[PDB]
């Protein structure tokens, strides 16, 4: 059962799963400001690849090291919009590794 | 169709390259173990020798591990309690097995989802009470995706010490979606509640199994007649020894060639020698059509044994050559069931060109729904889409009375068949990358697709190609037999 906690001028997040073979899943990070629906801030694929959101792109930076199975997400030039609920998401891609997605419990972020 | 010769040639040449490839899978698998080992954790046996097997599958490593749990062992006591209600009194068989079935059931997932496949089937039956087959479609996809909702994921996760069990119920109720679906469409004395019930709880095909259009199964459940006990114990000794066989092949390919460890680590298959990519491709196929015969033979050895007729099991991979050959042969009872209903109802091919560009974009739209959703099923059922009515389409041009004629004016029946092969060709080359798209996901697919035909235009291209025309050469003078009738 793979846990993922989140963790966290800048604000640099976090999503740290533990058990778990992390050179497979492709994180994410969704987004939900309140009364509205969870929406899809930065992922970064199991090979590098990395796609942003257009609202975000530029200055948002979506990074990951397998070696300590984490994830990071670092965004700069906050904005009054930018407070909302930061989800981690790791799911794999491919009928080989199967049906496995981890939702992330969530946490809080706020400015203004 | 060709001279013997020329057919001996080409049968040599396929085989070479498959093993060629597999040589170079196996080299690539052996130099990089170290770092597969310390990255995806190669598991350690003594089936053979000093190899370490990889397990980064996910269906192999989990379906064998519920085998030795409890499936084989309820297997074989649903085989004993089937022959004991043929022998006591047959009479009941039915309900002996749907008892059997629930128990089996229960014991692999406890009330907790007995209880679950109880309420979608029982719901599925109200709904067809209504006869509408939108209603019974909707309800069916409704329950569909509850099983793929986020706080219903959480919930049956909480019920289930270890998550192997989740997803063992995952995959029962993703079939009994399919199942249950059937017999209210069909629906839409033979058609009462315990008949539902007989049907659904059927455990042969219970958790991962061949979908048993519910006419077979009403027909033969309610026959007369049988074999006798010699000739079922016959049937049994031989479909065992088969399935070990497929079984032995199955492990032989996880243990001596890595391909799930190199196609989870991106960056180790962007930089592979393309022949070792071919073989990669190739192994990913040919395991994937062994594991689901392995799979698919049991169910369909326990359902010989009943009486029952099964969907004919999957054509090796190495003799498909087409969208829709590979479409009707690798899964027969999906395919069964895809026409039957999905497709015929939408209005299919017999209503203007638009209708089968659409019953197909339908037909497929609810196949790659139906595995799940994710973006690369979309995606993989998107080129099977297109494909598919491409293939369509030119053989829809081909058979115009014109065409036919001015092809046997111009080229000869011996030169035609080449033809043939040649755009065989590329429509494996296309099989091969969905399949590709499919199963290692977006980035392999592209990965491939960069490797191979843009950044290998010149003559990397010309190579898969010609590989693939022998293939596809030795598909259709295989193919020959049967696909005429
Ligand atoms: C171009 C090369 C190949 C050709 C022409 C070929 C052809 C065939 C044919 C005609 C059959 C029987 C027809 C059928 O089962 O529908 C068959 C069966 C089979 N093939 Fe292949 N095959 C090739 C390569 C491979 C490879 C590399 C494997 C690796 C596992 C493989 C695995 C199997 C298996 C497991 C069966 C079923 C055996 C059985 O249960 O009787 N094939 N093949
Ligand atoms: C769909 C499911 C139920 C298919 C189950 C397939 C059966 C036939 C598989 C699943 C697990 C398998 C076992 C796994 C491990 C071993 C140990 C080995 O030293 C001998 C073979 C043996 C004993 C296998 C026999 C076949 C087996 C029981
Ligand atoms: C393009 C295509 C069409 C039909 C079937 C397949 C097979 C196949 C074969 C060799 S690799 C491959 C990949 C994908 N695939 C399936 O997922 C089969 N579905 C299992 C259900 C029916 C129980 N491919
Ligand atoms: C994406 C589709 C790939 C299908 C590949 C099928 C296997 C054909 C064999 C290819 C071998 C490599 C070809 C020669 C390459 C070289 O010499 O560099």
């Amino acid at each position: 059962q793979v846990q993922l906690v989140e963790s966290g001028k800048s604000l640099r997040l976090s999503c740290t799963a533990s058990g778990a073979i992390f050179s497979t899943y492709d994180v994410s990070w969704y987004r939900q400001a309140p009364e509205k629906p969870r929406e899809l801030v930065a992922i970064i694929t199991r090979g590098g690849n990395t796609h942003y959101a257009d609202t975000v792109k530029g200055r948002f930076t979506i990074s990951r090291d397998n070696a300590k199975k984490t994830v990071n997400l670092q965004m700069n030039s906050l904005k009054p919009e930018d407070t909302a609920v930061y989800y981690c998401h790791a799911g794999v891609q491919g009928a080989m590794l199967g049906p496995r997605n981890y939702w992330g419990q969530g946490t809080q972020v706020t400015v203004s | 169709m060709l001279p013997r010769w020329e057919l001996a040639l080409y049968l040599l040449a396929s085989l070479g390259f498959h093993f060629y490839s597999f040589y170079e899978v196996y080299k690539v698998s052996r130099e990089h173990e170290e770092e597969l080992d310390q990255e995806f954790e190669l598991e350690t046996d003594t089936l053979f020798g000093g190899l370490k097997k990889d397990a980064t599958d996910f269906e192999w490593s989990f379906w064998m591990e519920w085998g030795k749990q409890w499936l084989v062992w309820l297997l074989l006591g649903h085989m004993v309690v089937s022959q004991m209600a043929t022998l006591l009194a047959r009479k009941h068989r039915p309900w002996i097995l749907m008892l059997y079935g629930m128990w089996a059931c229960w014991c692999v997932l406890g009330t907790p989802g007995v209880a679950m496949v109880l309420l979608h089937t029982t719901i599925s039956f109200c709904v067809a009470q209504f006869r509408s087959q939108l209603l019974t479609w909707l309800c069916s996809l409704l329950l569909l995706s509850t099983l793929r909702l986020q706080g219903v994921e959480e919930v049956k996760r909480r019920w289930y010490k270890t998550e192997n069990e989740y997803y063992l119920l995952q995959f029962t109720l993703t079939v009994r979606c399919l199942y249950y679906t059937n017999f209210s469409l069909e629906l839409c004395t033979s058609y009462s509640f315990p008949w539902m019930l007989a049907y659904v709880f059927y455990y042969p095909v219970l958790h991962n199994g061949p979908i048993l259009s519910f006419s077979e199964f009403i027909k033969q459940m309610q026959q007369q007649e049988h074999d006798s006990l010699k000739a079922s114990l016959c049937v049994l000794a031989l479909g065992l020894g088969r399935l070990l066989c497929w079984w032995w092949l199955a492990e032989l390919m996880a243990h001596l060639m890595y391909m799930h460890a190199i196609y989870s680590s991106i960056p180790l298959l962007e930089t592979v020698s393309c022949w070792t990519l071919g073989g990669l491709a190739l192994a990913q196929v040919l395991f994937f059509y062994v594991k689901y015969l392995v799979l698919f033979g049991v169910p369909a050895l326990l359902m010989r044994l009943d009486g029952l007729t099964p969907p004919a099991l999957p054509r090796c991979v190495s003799t498909m050559f087409s969208f829709t050959g590979m479409w009707r042969y690798f899964d027969v009872g999906l395919h069964n069931f895809l026409i039957r209903y999905v497709y015929i109802p939408v209005g299919g091919s017999q209503h203007g060109l638009l209708g089968t560009l659409f019953s197909t974009a339908m037909t497929f739209a609810f196949v790659s729904y139906w595995h799940g959703g994710y973006d690369y099923l979309w995606c993989w059922a998107a080129l099977n889409w297109l494909g598919v009515t491409v293939e369509n389409g030119v053989r829809r041009l081909v058979e115009t009375p014109c065409i036919q004629d001015s092809l046997a004016r111009y080229f000869s029946p011996q030169a035609r068949r080449r033809f043939h092969a040649a755009l065989a060709s590329c429509s494996t080359s296309m099989l091969i990358l969905s399949n590709l798209v499919f199963l290692g996901g977006n980035e392999v697919g592209k990965t491939y697709w960069n490797r191979i035909f843009i950044q290998g235009w010149p003559w990397v291209t010309l190579s898969v190609l010609g590989f693939l025309y022998c293939y596809s050469h030795v598909g259709i003078a295989w193919a020959q037999t049967y696909a005429t009738d």
